[PDB]
RNA sequence: CGUACACGGUGGAUGCCCUGGCAGUCAAGGCGAUGAAGGACGUGCUAAUCUGCGAUAAGCGUCGGUAAGGUGAUAUGAACCGUUUAACCGGCGAUUUCCGAAUGGGGAACCCCGAUCAUUAUCCAAAUGAGGCGAACCGGGGGAACUGAAACAUCUAAGUACCCCGAGGAAAAGAAAUCAACCGAGAUUCCCCCAGUAGCGGCGAGCGAACGGGGAGCAGCCCGAGCCUAAUCAGUGUGUGUGUUGUGGAAGCGUCUGGAAAGGCGCGCGAUACAGGGUGACAGCCCCGUACACAAUGCACAUGCUGUAGCUCGAUGAGUAGGGCGGGCCGUGGUACCUGUCUGAAUAUGGGGGGACCAUCCUCCAAGGCUAAAUACUCUGACUGACCGAUAGUGAACCAGUACCGUGAGGGAAAGGCGAAAAGAACCCCGGCGAGGGGAGUGAAAAAGAACCUGAAACCGUGUACGUACAAGCAGUGGGAGGCACCUUAUGCGUGUUAUGGCGUGCCUUUUGUAUAAUGGGUCAGCGACUUAUAUUCUGUAGCAAGGUUAACCGGGGAGCCGAA
């Protein structure tokens, strides 16, 4: 259909855009919890170039273990080494995929074209220097409660929004599901929508 | 405001698909239950990839053939007609998905649409003689 | 911050109004103001609280939350004593806002 | 004496807290003959431990910082130090016993000297070196077995475990007598891929590359003579940035509840400052602190500069290439590499190589040498964690690697929480008593009084309800009679236990069959056993459809893989 963009005055209408991809509310809830989990530590195992010197290391008995830098790894015997059991790649994270992670990235982009969601803002948004101006454009927008949700834009990181509640600025190029939905929710700009198309 | 956000933290993104109750790999939970193959199931798995063998012993055996030139490169009429134009000999094939690090091919008239472009190839079959003759050009 | 070199003015405890110089600051957060003391058994002006006991922790134990050093605001407290060799601290002391 | 409960106890679970662990990340990274690390013994007015020092002994001096208080952890008594500005935190210098590499000699810390090897050598130790330590990384040698092959002698585990020698903060390799899709690439490692392909193998099980391509990082150069000189060498001056650590400082309203608000409700404010802590209860605006800025230290590497100094001609290295005998090792196959014994060439008008041998193309030239860059731990500093929570987590949040065990190597625990404040029970009676008891006092609460928060179960005593010394045994169900006792769940509606009567042989594995003279448990609580990557083959659900997915590495890539006869 047609996604009504908004001006700085949060005008009723501007241009139009949209994303086509069967949005799945089955594709906007955990993923980033997995991001929230997986992004924080995870002892892989073999992933490391650690090697063995064999005997003759230093005048002393030093078992030829999967050593590296000055401490052993990989070997289940020493910490940070690979787990000796079965079914879990990293630490306490959710095993899984490259496609669903992306499928969620596509599906999420579609979530934007939903009534009870965000709204597209004109490019001029990136101009707003002060933060207070944003709060107003968010008030008249009737989405001030979205501060509990999140925010986004295009070109460069919005210094005026970064301050705002739970705001983790991001650019249309590099946006992760987490950004597209700091909790299956978000908000973007005109140019951003165009850039994200790719 | 300065209140415990109704909720605005991290458990958000998306359940891989259906209600993942817990991490995969779960079958017969902790404790005792089935999840296995009763009888002589234990110390070692059943199969191995062979047999006694009664079937594998000496059936109508064969052998390991010598490496071949590794022809057989689909070059169909059309998809080479409703595309580009003339000059489609050994030099302009990379454009199309017809380019094996090896050699040879063959023409398979998937379509009949006139072209009437010419195509070398280094191979030929019935239909390769037909067309590119009624349409024009010369095969090598 | 609070310094034993600063004069304080009680405002809540039964010693409300008394003026005096701090005698020492403890890591616990309790301050002892010179003047705020108790009367021992053999009539000895020694700082402490009140209840029967044996070996004991001296000091009347005052809370910084109910004391009154400098405190720019509409209060009943008045003047308070305060280093100088710093110089930069003199500028702050000269400002009705800092110290 | 059986059961339930009540009061008190035992015990210590549980709930909450935690000055500890576990894990990850960033930064930083060597110490010693001007005699270190470690250990011993000492040192504070009293000090036994720990820590710090060491006989100038938990300290002395200087500069800077800091700041008015302080005399380590211990908040004791006495005393003393500080504004001739100490305590406390940072550079440089002085002092620095004895043993210890020690090295004169001997020795379980005690008594008398450069010991031993070696170089130079004025051959005098005269001038020097080595001899030790250090968590594990790199290199060079020696080299198993259990085990797998469901036996075992090849093979496999292993070139691993273990032994020897040595370097650095990093090591090895390296400019091609190469590659061999070519009118082509073109130093060497490493990552991804190529490959689980070529190849090996009782060809049984298993074993297993490389060229190339895509990346990271890029640098090429030295030995006989002629000539001459801006490479090198010696010395001088001497940072920026960055990284680590340290440093500067003000401010609190109204109503209600409360012992006290950091509560609830109302109103207001700051934010290049939407970290954390403290303060009588959940304080971004009460205090520290955080932006900000400053200072110290390390970095010190480099750059600049003084005097040195190009370039040219010819050749290019034999017990080697190669062959034979016997072995080791390798994926190496008649086609890997190396050792040992014997034999033994030619030379660029030459020779080697392109996975078999020998004569004809293409490539490149050994038997001499050097060479920057591309990462890797965690001792140490800091940070973080959907990690654990004190029979959890490191063995160690409490004296822990302590108490304790063994001749020794070695082995190795348990023990956390009073209260807002100790504010820690004055005074009195009792008693052998600073014990304890009574009374009394403090506090919101001691039904906090000190292994002291909360405080369960097994269990103990007492007591309550109800039985009960003719009574037969799962110890119930239903029916009908007896009573006694209690009316916080008023209604001919229930409980506690119970007299009497009809029935009724704990609970778990093995076994054809167990109640069973078949095995296991005295009771309790806590503890206590199917998990990882990859690959293959199905299934259910979901998206899109001859196309589809990428891997290393970049939001791009399509290498490559599978499918398409």
């Amino acid at each position: 259909m047609e996604l009504v963009l908004k001006d700085a005055q949060s005008a009723l209408t501007v241009s139009e855009t949209t994303f086509g991809r069967d949005f799945n509310e089955a594709l906007v809830h955990q993923v980033v919890v997995a991001y929230a989990a997986g992004a924080r530590q995870g002892t892989r195992a073999q992933k490391t170039r650690a090697e063995v010197t064999g005997s003759g290391k230093k005048p002393w008995r030093q078992k030829g273990t999967g050593r590296a830098r000055s401490g052993s790894i990989k070997s289940p015997i020493w910490r940070s080494g690979g787990v000796t059991f079965a079914a879990r790649p990293q630490d306490h994270s959710q095993k899984v995929n490259k496609k669903m992670y992306r499928g969620a990235l596509k599906s999420i982009l579609s979530e934007l074209v939903r009534q009870d969601r965000l709204i597209v803002v004109e490019k001029f948004s990136v101009e707003a220097p002060k933060t207070k101006l944003l709060a107003q454009k968010l008030k008249d927008m009737a989405l001030e409660d979205v501060l509990i949700i999140t925010g986004e834009l295009d070109e460069n990181l919005f210094l005026a929004a970064r301050n705002l509640h739970k705001v983790d600025v991001r650019d249309a190029t590099g946006i992760d599901p987490v950004s597209l939905i700091a909790f299956d929710k978000v908000v973007m700009t005109a140019d951003a929508v165009k850039q994200v198309e790719e | 405001n300065t209140l415990s956000p109704a909720e605005g933290s991290k458990k958000a993104g998306k359940r891989l698909g259906r209600g993942i109750g817990s991490g995969l790999g779960k079958t017969g939970g902790r404790g005792h239950k089935g999840q296995k193959s009763r009888s002589g199931g234990g110390v070692r798995r059943g199969f191995e990839g062979g047999q006694m063998p009664l079937y594998r012993r000496l059936p109508k055996f064969g052998f390991t053939s010598r490496k071949a030139a590794i022809t057989a490169e689909i070059r169909l009429s059309d998809l080479a007609k409703v595309e580009g134009g003339v000059v489609d000999l050994n030099t302009l094939k990379a454009a199309n998905i017809i380019g094996i690090q090896i050699e040879f091919a063959k023409v398979i008239l998937a379509g009949e649409v006139t072209t009437p472009v010419t195509v070398r190839g280094l191979r030929v079959t019935k239909g390769a003689r037909a067309a590119i003759e009624a349409a024009g050009g010369k095969i090598e | 911050k609070i310094r034993r070199d600063d004069e304080v003015i009680v405002l809540t405890g039964k010693d409300k109004g008394k003026r005096g110089k701090v005698k020492n600051v403890l890591s616990s957060g309790k301050v002892i103001v010179e003047g705020i003391n108790l009367v021992k058994k053999h009539q000895k002006p020694v700082p402490a609280l009140n209840q029967p006991g044996g070996i004991v922790e001296k000091e009347a134990a005052i809370q910084v939350s109910n004391v009154a050093i400098f405190n720019a605001a509409t209060g009943k407290a008045d003047r308070v004593g305060f280093r100088f060799e710093d110089g930069k601290k003199v500028r702050f002391f000269k400002s009705n806002s800092e110290t």
